[PDB]
């Protein structure tokens, strides 16, 4: 096995408007893939015991990505268009070291903000909210288009 | 309450050593020495931080010189120092711990064992009335 | 006795779908077991005194586990299947040093997220919320399968 | 007097199930006793002045004790039974150096949680919510059973 | 003038049950006096301008004090009685260097809690909620009973 | 409690309040020799209402509506925690099934002074048992006549 | 209070607001020689209403419904902290039991100006005893006759 | 549990509370031999009321209104989680469509004592299915006749 | 799923819960050959009530009113997201305008069991379009006759 | 220009009761002035685009000043008088370096609290809530009274 | 490309009252542009799968700026005028290195606050709330007026 | 108020010593000396951190040389220095604490005791106006 995967090897990729190219968003420095499932409480106290019964609820996911922002990068020239047009965007998390895809999904750019301190470089932050299923490519076959 | 001078700590520890272990130990530090002996080297004294009590840290050293490997003797010195000693009224020892250099060398024609101690002494607690 | 238990010896394991193999989640670095009980307020002020009366309520438990994330490990290929398929997971906390089990129970994978910092390795986090009794093995006989 | 009490001398003790043995909770490393009272609002603005009026409210108390966890200890096999059985626990606070008790009372084990770092020993936390009066043993005669 | 008042000369004093002694709370290490007034809103937009209008409302006050806990001193055995008996307590703030009283008033012991860390001295915290006027003795004549 | 009460005014000149934890409802037993405090009491309301008869005559100067005082009625609402084996709760049920009038009193323990006494009927004896809470009861009493105010009259100060 | 009032304007031309802690209810005693301020007051409501009679005539141009003003009535609602020992509370009970019309007044105790005085009947005198609060009272007075407005009429400034 | 109970007092003299998780409604099967507890029980409300008849005669001294007690009635409302295959819910429907009276008993499963038994009819058998929750049912039972309390009367302790 | 199920009880002996996402409303098309699930469903409420006739006679011992059940009625309230081109919505409107009774069914799409089938009238068909949300719809159906319970009767499991 | 104004050169000044003397509050150590305006929602969905519509609402201001506390200075003998009598206070901000006023207005003393650490000097904190317009003296001619 | 943009090269500029001069805010030290979109939940549970469905809402934007304060600055003498008159203000973001505009739009000065330490220079903070659309100039042609 | 140079501190401590102990103490520091004496060495001076007042820490040393082990003299100097001394107008002596090296060695033909002191002096309060 590998016993580890370096964090400089996992990248976020975006399908352009036509969908013919997979863009590695420039300036990447951090990723966060949050996957949550709700819990519904089934406490009916005709049940012996003394513990609170629960079941699984509904599932959701989101992505956070921050890094350096170069505006002329054509990858950033697609994120702006998606943000302005309210069109869903295809997002894929890619391991460039193992050449394997990890998670594909249809997401919406919910937050696109960036900061310009005078003593550093201009950094950008992006939040993508999941519009439905986040397909785990680690279990499912296929999904290995790098670019 | 006024802080103890290092010299008082030296006198108290020397009296404790002589009275409990029967050791002739001098306070005065000498640089080039001959014949076996035991000497106490005062390193420094500073003010440690604990926001309830006025506590000071005294670092000193014990130089034990012997023409032959004296093993249980330095054991006994270390054990006696770690058990604590009597200080004048108004002052309480808080902890005795090793610090600094712990060394064992052979110089000239005799072995020199240096054991450095750091002791904490509380004089009065930090409290308005 | 022991007077202490080293933290590198308390390890989390889950059961596979068939339940025939106990898999330790590869890459764990931390573990937190929360067990909470509710408190009702029953102050009837016909009583002498001046203090507030309370009885115990319902009990529920949860587990936090985070560490390094390796995708090809079979154990992480089982947590993902459970998180996708909404099936309960049988989880067990064992002491690999004394070869004693501690706590077993059914749980739901409420949160399965992970981080990909730029200068670090990819780290994963898992939240398990139990549906009912967390049977402790330190007061009862049994539950001692290590693997 | 003593002008102070060293913190390594205040300990928490729990009465066993039969009440015959006062077990010092093994692994104690911290202790917090909170005693609070409410405040009623009686501002009637027919009264001259200009400052807000209050009276004494309702009193309650709680204790949180944390430290290192040893599972085989007798005190830790009693707290587990009390937590699982929803039974009141008799708790006492001891100045084991001055051989004087401070506060005793009945409590419910509201929380029993513990966390296991990778590079450190396994630690536990306990919260006891007061069921009724916290009797002060410093202004009341008696209550000095040490063990 | 003075240009400053060193903090180790401002102390909190409590009247005993009879009121004949002003006992200085032993173990004092911190003192905070909070005095607040509400702000009422009368913004009616028939008024020219463009700034939101307000008046001052109702006044309240409180005192927090923390320090080292001594169990046997006279002062700390009276706060226990006041907390237990649900009786208002007379509190005063004394500049023990300039020998002038500052603020006296009736207060309610809302919180009387304390902590016993293992590697430190066992400390206590006290909160008093104001019941009525807090007299500013720096502007009023009198109030200099020292002890 | 001193310095001539310069800042701490301990002079008792009134109460300025009566904390609600001091007003209790007491019920006379069947024999009338024991006053039982209804166990688990947590809330109390006393309603006293008067009707208004209008006498508006179309030949009066002014321009305002004329009314007089009508008839008076009163009622009591109580709610609290219900324990079935308490003696007081075993007596309200008896009065409920037998349709007998029950003597009720309002008692302030702190002032040891009776407030209002009268005869009532339990018009409602309902209770709920929420699963995640404690099972609580509510009692409604309607009074058949004078609710004697013990705050203006002499006597009626039995504590139990 | 200077710099030619460049930013701080204390000039008195109005109040622009009247804090509700400055308006109180006063009740005349039975003999009528003492104005008692109801102790523990915390809320005050004054209702003044007039009906509307409809005279829609089916031969009027337009398309709107025609009316005139009807009869006028008024009432007061009060509530606050209740102590059973206060003299003002010892007067409300006496009026309530005696069906005696009571003289009531609304006083701006800050501006020392009366607002509304009139004769009313105590329609409702109720109170509560919450277990985690202070026992509080609620009073409703139904207007019998005109509500004499003291803001347009001269006099009526007895402050006690 | 010792030191002469100086600070810890367990001594049973009452319950001081009854947890709502111990109070369960149960029904008798059609044959009347099996007592089934309704599954998913989460809420319970037992309402008992008595009518009040007015006897105000205009020749009575005093100044208050006279009343007596009328007829009594009772009802039960129970809601919770619903499963279709449970015997209790497979028996309630049988009573519902057949319009047959059902024997109902409210039981404290902790003290092993019964509280109230009666004969009732399902006047409302409704249920809700929110999309982000578990589908919930509610039942209203109206009684025909006496609701015999088991706290004053001996017997009625069959658990199941 | 092992160690002799010491702590993990995977044995299915009941459901103990039925999530509302598994209960849907389906209707029959005009031809009656296709069961269409109402698109955009987000809520469902089934109400089943029975009337109660009083037979209290004034010569009966006791004190409780005698009651007997009357007629039975059922109704359904559904609501959720509305899309205009959905086939089920293009069928509901046709029934609404034509006054034709619609055959409706409640389906547990997880257990593949039918629950309740009947004939209903679309009494209300309303929808809202809040500006900051999606356009939602609400439907009320009143039953013309018996609502056949499918949890007690065999059959009725057409899934679509 | 000046390219900056040192923070030790702007001070808070309070008008005395008659308004004859502008007293600079002694012991000034920190100062912050907040000036905020609310935003209303004119978001009406008949407008093309996709952006949320807003307008400007009401304006208000506040001042927080803290420093060393001396109770004998006439400035602190006035703040107490204003605080107890609920009278509006006249406050000004003076750039004692350029000898120009900055901001004047009427305020209400919402808070007057102070702390007495045992190893520091007794520090005071004051919050003034805006009462009406805050006249910007940097944009309006005049307002230069120095004291 | 550039691979980055230095943070000292991105500035905020404001249009004067008549709009004939673009003035850079004197004293600029930091800048943050926030662009967010709402998320609508459309979970109608007639849909197979198990992931919560969402769509896009409305877009808002805002700017945070802070830096050193100079009172005589005409740009600072214009932000005060805009804040006082409640008039919409035209703001632009300039990359003074590539001489390319980034973002221009109408905003309302929601907050204009500034704070002055004792040991530092007096600093100012500005919050601008978006009054409608924020047109990105990196995707649209034009918007390059430099001053 | 301008920072006080170490020279004024040296003059003040010399005057306090000579007045309250009759000690003839020299300020000039030497390296190779002879015969018993008492000498003061200024080590350094820096600014402590406190956002309430302008405060400076002066570290100096006391060298006591004597042919005999003189406990009373060093203890007396300790007491006198820790008691405090007078400063020129406008300065406040807040704290006198031990810091740095505390030593008791023997050189050539006499014993040398070195006692280092750190004294805190406040000149003005850090408040605008």
């Amino acid at each position: 096995a590998a016993k580890a995967v370096a964090g400089k090897d996992v990248i976020l990729a975006v399908f352009n408007a036509a969908g013919d190219k997979l863009l590695a968003v420039a300036g990447q420095q951090g990723l966060t893939v949050n996957r949550s499932k709700d819990s519904i409480e089934i406490t009916s106290k005709d049940t012996v015991g003394g513990w609170k019964s629960k079941i699984g609820g509904m599932k959701e996911w989101s992505i956070e990505n921050d890094g350096l922002y170069v505006a002329d990068a054509e990858s950033h020239k697609e994120l702006a268009k998606y943000f302005e047009s309210d069109s869903p965007v295809c997002v894929k998390i890619i391991n460039q070291a193992s050449k394997k895809g990890l998670f594909g999904g249809l997401a919406i750019v919910a937050d696109y903000s960036f900061e310009a301190p005078f003593d550093e470089a201009m950094t950008y932050s992006v939040k993508l909210d999941g519009m439905g299923a986040l397909v785990d490519l680690t279990i499912t076959e296929g999904g290995d288009q790098m670019p | 309450m006024k802080s103890l001078s290092f010299m008082r700590v030296l006198e108290a520890v020397r009296t404790m050593l002589q009275e409990k272990g029967g050791l002739d130990v001098s306070i005065v530090m000498r640089n080039q020495v001959e014949m076996p002996t035991t000497m106490i080297e005062m390193i420094d004294q500073e003010e440690e931080e604990s926001q309830t009590a006025w506590k000071e840290k005294y670092r000193f050293a014990i130089h034990h010189y012997t023409n032959e490997q004296d093993l249980a003797g330095v054991e006994k010195i270390d054990t006696l120092i770690q058990m604590g000693f009597i200080l004048p009224e108004g002052y309480k020892l808080v902890a005795v711990r090793h610090c600094g250099k712990q060394n064992l060398v052979k110089e000239n024609t005799l072995i020199h064992a240096k054991t450095s101690f750091e002791v904490s002494i509380c004089r009065e607690l930090k409290v308005k009335i």
